[PDB]
RNA sequence: UUGAACAAUGGAUCCUACGUGGACCAUGACUGGUAAGCAGUGCUGGUGAUGCGGGGUGCUCCGAGAGCAGACUUACAGAUCCCGAG
RNA sequence: AGUGCGCAGCUCCGAAAAUGGAUGGUGCCCAAGUCAGUGUGUCUCCCUUACAGUCUGCCAUCGAUGUGGCAGCCAAGGCAGAGCAUCGUUGUGUAGAAAGGGCAUGGACAACAGCUGAUCGUGUUGGGAUUGAUCCCGGCUUGAGGCGUUGCCCA
């Protein structure tokens, strides 16, 4: 991991079926409170309505451009990653030193590189897909529209997370046998000191 | 269901006693209003509009407020109703199973606010009644008034309080437990 | 009264702003002294939501504390001894504040009277 | 070393007292850990709050320690509740600086009533 | 079940208080007797807490629900000659405005307030000088010395019997307070009884 | 803000406009006596 | 029934039951032990007794 | 004496015709900005000149007639016992001397022992069942001045009885009276 | 019962220096016109002369009216985030 | 149960303009759309805040009362359109006004036994006072072929 990244810590959110701009509300909140977060798997995260809708949506909105020179008008950014950085962007008021302060505390990435590979990823419920979204309703996922925009490195990432998994199923393992052994430690020491719960009427100071 | 803010009234009014007529009619309605503020109201704009007795020339002799009997048991009222749209007038017949009038009634007040953008004072209640198993026509109705209805929790989203209200949730969510926290 | 102001009641003054002409930041030729806008379009005049303070009477403070300097004391301005024995019982309510021409000679005998008589000056360390 | 014990509750400043455009740069905000209802709230009021941040001089430090510290001190005090979500509104003395937004301020347990 | 009515929590003799700030943050000390309003002696014992005979605030402790039964130990204490008053000169900072009040409310005040005594010159505090910042360092050294050495009699006078009381009555109170309280992550002080 | 009435402004003179300062003497003195005698003749020479 | 929790028991029993033959039902089906034997049930205990307990 | 009336009614099976209200708190809720000149002169001869101040009138055709065209402005409604009592006790002033002087039992003395009055009890009892004197009495106080209610108000616009905060409410002015003070 | 209610620091008698005499906006009260951010009117209120809260922004809408401060509470209207408030 | 007429709510078509663009942006989909209800002196979460309402302090205005030595005594005030004490009311403003109150400039008549070579005035830089017009002072320049404060009058 590189030094800057090395130097990271903050929270690691899941960004996997996570509704985009519900997850952006929450993400910019947590920031502008002073959290710093890392969304990953942006490739993963879904949108509220149809794949065809969504598309025609974002092909609207890359058709906005600067006339006299494009280079400098508004940038369509073809990375999952990207786009919900200019979700969070715009849900934060980075045109002020303590937004852009903000925006600097979000940390997105795709995939899961390392420096938050090696960390607990959580998910925010509000803006979670399944347990926000209705069944009946539809939706699409970011990748999908990225590389129906672009975005060349779909499948680049998708063999790098199967690695990753791979390497996590080994490390799964290990830790099962190690919490196996760990309750066996836990109640070999039940037998010498028993465990004393807060269930208890005897801690007193007529007892104890 | 719970709060059905709608206190029902039964009002009995006349007009004030001329010497051309010493003893007029009178009238006794059954208002489901918010409070009886609104529901004398809803008793003049009826006395007014059909005995040509005007709230400043009659007289409330009654107003009492009536409390459900016995709310613990369920029963299936049928409303019948008339409410304006954006063109004339419309009449209504449904059903509720509630445990009180009252919430039946609420029931309805927001269901018909629902189904067709109707409001309280453009709806005018026509008379309800308590109806047996055997006498509920409706689809939605007819499928609960079997005696033991069962059925499972299947896409729960387990509400719970804003104290712990998990932002971040470190854990894996299950729409399909128990849902105890 | 001989009695000096308290810093108990030297703090409760009322925060009067920095009073300014309008747009006498532009300009050189507007000078910074006061003026009150007689602008037909002026925001400034209309007052706006964010526009600085307007001169008003409710600024002005009370009567006890008001032209109280720092010290505590209110000031006069003193050229003569005969200044200094005007200002000889009231030595806590004001300092004697020599003249800004008065020369060294002078100054001299006013710091001197006035340290015998315990009247404060307040630019006692002129000249010499 | 001696044993450091941690007797306050972290909260973040939620910028100042403020309607939709302007603001009271006189009552702060502040979201404290753990305090997500207004019910929660009610025994925080009245308590005592730093907000602590770094200078670059050495300014004197704890009263009678004769030593001094980066570390600057802005005390207050929780004057009421804000909203439903567990926020409160505290007053300090000099008013809170506007770096003070996104950042913490140490909530103790004293005037302690239980 | 009964919520009953509200109470103001107070400290009493022999409850373990914890001390929320100053030298010992933290430290779970037992209440002796109040000595003002809302002022309390206490002490974690000097050989189980390491806390001496000292004074709280009721608003820099927390009132725990632990009773230690303190019946029954003698626990009179010179206080005014242990605590000196540290601002010397009582109450002389501008010539008495009169006391115009005459008789309740500040004669009850001023005549309860002239019965108590002075700590003399042993026992008072001493008002810092600099004699060649030497001549007082080491006379104030010896002055700290034999006032500690005085107060050691009283703190030890008390801490004999009360250490030989926690005992009898339960062996784990002393490393109950011995033990430090903090807070952690987990810990959320609006929702922690005491 | 309040819908107001007419906030009283006093119609009667209460100060001599004359610049004599003998007639101001003579205005002391019925000042005087229109307030420790109050009879109408000293109000109404006070008023005149 | 957002507010409600399904326990993993139930009783054989008609519509509206009268408190008489209800209580004697969760008596002789001893519902109480059988609810306070489970897993949630521990977790609960555990929650409100890490709430309730002293210093 | 109202109440055993009431017991017999119930009983026998009657109509108690509860007496028409005669005192009235009428508060104004709406500003100033904006007015139409008939309802402005009504409020002035209201004394109703601030926002949220309250006077008690009595409600009779001659009152009642102004109270309707000034509706859209203020609220107003029938007070309980208690509601008086708290008012006069801490909201009242008396207008005397062309001043807003508080009141106190000698200036009370002062300003109406000529109708055989002593006591701010005299006060609240004329208020509260009109009396002889209630002119004498409401014409000493001055208009209560009422902060803005906690709670708030549901709307200014609409009416009491279009769920708004105007209009007559018979009764919920004490609800109303009581976040005012 | 001093013979309707409510209000009322008010009624009478005068003198006198000015600015203004381009208006505009809103509403089944309308007239001309197909209509107009058109032209002309009526009642009342606003703008002009008026800031403040909301309507993103806006001379006229909704609330409310403006000495300097402190505390509390609200109006209109609001609470995914921007942006205080679920 | 099936088949007809219909009637309301939402949705779809009807629905086309020229820089790229706008429920304000993001976005939202059991909504963050829409229709209702509910937040009760009571509510696990009905809360937010305007220069508006309430209370308080101060400023100013307009008044009321007692006075403005014939006073219980000191302290204060002590210029009768002044001052003193208490209380009450009211504070937007273009044009316009004030027999409302002040700041400031040149000079005459007067007062300050005013200041000035132990350094005037000017200017410059800091400080203090003032709601403000503006006033006072320290430093430096500078050195007089001087200046200021109060009343009033002529501009």
């Amino acid at each position: 991991v590189k030094p800057k990244d090395r130097k990271w810590r903050g929270i690691v959110v899941d960004g996997k079926n996570h509704l985009m701009g519900r997850l952006a509300a929450v993400v910019a909140k947590q920031l502008l409170r002073g959290e710093s977060i890392c969304v990953v798997r942006c490739e993963d995260i879904n949108i509220s309505q149809s794949f065809m809708r969504n598309k025609f949506r974002l092909k609207n909105i890359m058709r906005k451009r600067h006339l006299t020179q494009p280079k400098r008008g508004p940038f369509h950014y073809r990375s999952p990653r990207k786009m919900f950085e200019k979700v969070v962007r715009s849900m934060l008021p980075y045109r002020t030193a303590h937004g852009t302060a903000a925006f600097e505390r979000l940390r997105v990435a795709e995939g899961i590189p390392q420096p938050f590979a090696k960390k607990k990823r959580c998910i925010c419920p509000a803006a979670h897909r399944i347990l926000r979204l209705a069944p009946n309703r539809k939706f699409c996922r970011l990748g999908d529209l990225c590389t129906d925009i672009g975005w060349r490195h779909d499948k680049t990432i998708k063999d790098l997370e199967g690695k990753r998994k791979k390497l996590a199923e080994l490390r799964w393992k290990k830790k099962k046998e190690l919490t196996k052994l760990r309750r066996a430690a836990e109640r070999l020491v039940d037998r010498i000191i028993p465990r004393i719960e807060y269930g208890d009427p005897k801690i007193k100071i007529g007892s104890l | 269901p719970g709060f059905s803010g709608i206190r029902h009234y039964e009002i009995v009014g006349r007009a004030y006693p001329t010497e051309k007529e010493p003893s007029p009619k009178v009238y006794k309605m059954t208002v489901f209003a918010k409070n009886s503020v609104v529901g004398k109201a809803r008793f003049w704009k009826l006395m007014r509009k059909q005995n040509k007795v005007k709230k400043t020339h009659g007289q409330v002799l009654q107003i009492r407020r009536i409390f459900e009997k016995n709310p613990n048991t369920i029963k299936n009222y049928s409303i019948l109703l008339r409410y304006q749209s954006k063109t004339g007038v419309m009449n209504v017949s449904k059903e509720y199973r509630d445990t009180t009038l009252c919430g039946a009634v609420h029931q309805m007040y927001m269901d018909m606010a629902g189904r067709h953008h109707a409001r309280y004072l453009d709806i005018d209640i026509i008379g309800t009644t308590v109806l047996k198993p055997s006498q509920c026509l409706r689809p939605h109705i007819r499928q609960f008034l079997q005696h033991k209805v069962k059925f499972p929790l299947l896409h729960r989203i387990t509400k719970k309080l804003p104290q712990h209200k998990a932002t971040f949730l470190y854990s894996k969510p299950s729409t399909y437990r128990s849902g105890f926290m | 009264v001989n009695r000096t102001v308290t810093r108990k009641e030297l703090k409760k003054k009322k925060h009067v702003p920095h009073f300014k002409r309008y747009q006498s930041w532009r300009h050189v030729r507007v000078s910074e002294s006061w003026r009150k806008p007689h602008g037909i379009d002026s925001a400034f005049r209309r007052r706006f939501k964010g526009y600085p303070a307007m001169v008003g009477i409710g600024y002005k403070q009370p009567k006890n504390v008001r032209h109280v300097h720092p010290d505590g004391k209110r000031q006069f301005l003193v050229h003569n001894l005969k200044d200094l024995e005007v200002l000889l019982m009231y030595n806590k309510k004001y300092a004697a504040v020599i003249g800004h021409s008065v020369g060294a000679r002078k100054r001299k005998s006013i710091v001197t009277r006035a340290k015998e008589l315990q009247i404060k000056v307040t630019n006692a360390n002129a000249r010499l | 070393p001696k044993p450091i014990v941690r007797l306050f509750q972290p909260a973040v400043m939620t910028g100042f007292k403020r309607s939709k455009r302007k603001q009271d740069p006189h009552v702060a905000i502040l979201a404290i850990k753990n305090v997500a209802t207004r019910k929660h709230t009610d025994f925080y009021l009245g308590k005592r709050c730093v907000y602590l941040y770094r200078g670059k001089k050495k300014v004197a430090g704890r009263k009678g320690s004769k030593v001094k510290t980066n570390m600057r001190r802005i005390w207050g005090r929780i004057t009421r509740s804000h909203g439903k979500a567990g926020c409160v509104k505290a007053v300090f003395k000099p008013n809170l600086p506007g770096e003070s937004i996104g950042r913490k301020v140490r909530i103790y347990l004293f005037p302690s009533s239980i | 079940v009964r919520k009953g009515p509200s109470k103001k929590v107070t400290p009493t003799p022999g409850q373990v208080l914890i001390l929320l700030s100053g030298r010992f943050r933290g430290r779970r000390v037992i209440c002796l007797k109040e000595l003002e309003h809302g002022i309390f002696l206490v002490t974690g014992p000097y050989k189980v807490n390491g806390v001496p005979l000292r004074r709280v605030n009721r608003r820099y402790c927390i009132c725990t629900s632990t009773h230690i039964d303190i019946s029954g130990l003698d626990l009179n204490i010179p206080e005014a000659q242990i605590f000196a008053r540290r601002k010397a000169l009582k109450k002389v900072k501008k010539a008495l405005k009169g006391k115009r009040a005459r008789a309740i409310q500040e004669k009850k005040d001023q005549a309860e307030v002239a019965r108590p005594e002075n700590s003399f010159l042993k026992r008072g505090k001493k008002t810092k000088e600099s004699k060649s910042e030497e001549a007082f360092f080491e006379e104030l050294k010896e002055h700290k010395k034999k006032k500690a050495g005085f107060k050691q009699q009283y703190q030890k006078q008390i801490d004999e019997p009360l250490i030989k009381r926690l005992k009898e009555l339960d062996p784990l109170l002393t490393k109950y307070l011995s033990s430090i309280f903090t807070l952690q992550v987990n810990d959320k002080p609006h929702l922690m009884r005491f | 803000g309040i819908d107001k009435p007419k906030q009283y402004k006093n119609k009667d003179k209460r100060h001599p406009t004359a610049t004599n300062p003998y007639i101001r003497v003579l205005v002391k003195i019925y000042r005087f006596l229109a307030r420790r005698v109050a009879t109408p003749f000293n109000k109404a020479v006070l008023k005149r | 029934i957002k507010d409600i929790a399904l326990t993993h028991m139930k009783l054989k029993m008609g519509h509206g039951l009268r408190h008489r033959h209800l209580k004697e039902l969760v008596a002789k089906e001893d519902v109480l032990n059988k609810w306070k034997k489970t897993t949630v049930a521990r977790r609960l205990e555990k929650q409100k007794n890490k709430l309730n307990s002293t210093d | 004496m109202l109440q055993n009336q009431r017991r017999l009614a119930k009983t026998f099976g009657h109509y108690f015709v509860e007496p028409e209200p005669k005192i009235a708190f009428v508060i104004r809720i709406r500003g100033i900005c904006d007015m139409p000149p008939k309802p402005k002169k009504i409020l002035q001869l209201l004394r109703l000149r601030q926002i949220f101040n309250g006077v008690f009138v009595r409600l009779n055709a001659a009152t009642v007639n102004m109270l309707r065209v000034v509706s859209p402005w203020i609220t107003w409604g029938y007070p309980s016992h208690q509601v008086v009592r708290n008012l006069m006790y801490k909201r009242a002033f008396a207008h005397f001397a062309h001043k807003r002087l508080p009141i106190t039992n000698q200036l009370i003395e002062k300003a109406l022992g000529k109708y055989k009055i002593i006591c701010m009890e005299d006060l609240i009892y004329q208020l509260y069942t009109c009396g002889p004197r209630f002119r004498e009495v409401s014409k000493f106080l001055w208009p209560f001045k009422l902060s803005a209610p906690r709670g708030g108000l549901k709307s200014k616009k609409k009416h009491f009885i279009e769920g708004g905060d105007s209009g007559n409410r018979e009764i919920y002015i004490n609800q109303l009276i009581r976040k005012m003070i």
